[PDB]
């Protein structure tokens, strides 16, 4: 779920999820078209793609389960739906925590006139 | 914070 994801990302990076990757680039948070403007941006990309693979599960709503292993994110059984949106939240955190080093203010509030063409997933 | 992406 999108608040579970929002926590998942703080402790992955130490950044709020609201306002550091709801509204960052053409990806992270709305917007579907353009070419990503970075790393961070790709990671939403990515994440955007891995949620669309998923046309049956609600990854808004639907909570999942998972622990921390050390600081490893384990997904814990639930059911396919919840497996498979921990599974694209938990990657999505990797990707950010990855590209912290990259990652720019500048694109938070990005405008959506400037994200322009449609990029296969 | 920290719902959103």
């Amino acid at each position: 779920s999108l608040l579970e994801f929002g926590k998942m990302i703080l402790e992955e990076t130490g950044k709020l999820a609201i306002p550091s990757y709801s509204s960052y680039g053409c990806y992270c948070g709305w917007g579907g078209k353009g070419t990503p403007k970075d790393a961070t941006d790709r990671c939403c990309f990515v994440h955007d793609c891995c949620y669309g693979n998923l046309p049956d599960c609600n990854p808004k709503s639907d909570r999942y389960k998972y622990k921390r292993v050390n600081g490893a994110i384990v997904c814990e059984k639930g059911t396919s739906c919840e497996n498979r949106i921990c599974e694209c939240d938990k990657a999505a955190a990797i990707c950010f925590r990855q590209n912290l080093n990259t990652y720019s203010k500048k694109y938070m509030l990005y405008p959506d006139f400037l994200c322009k063409g449609e990029l296969k997933c | 914070f920290l719902a959103y992406k």
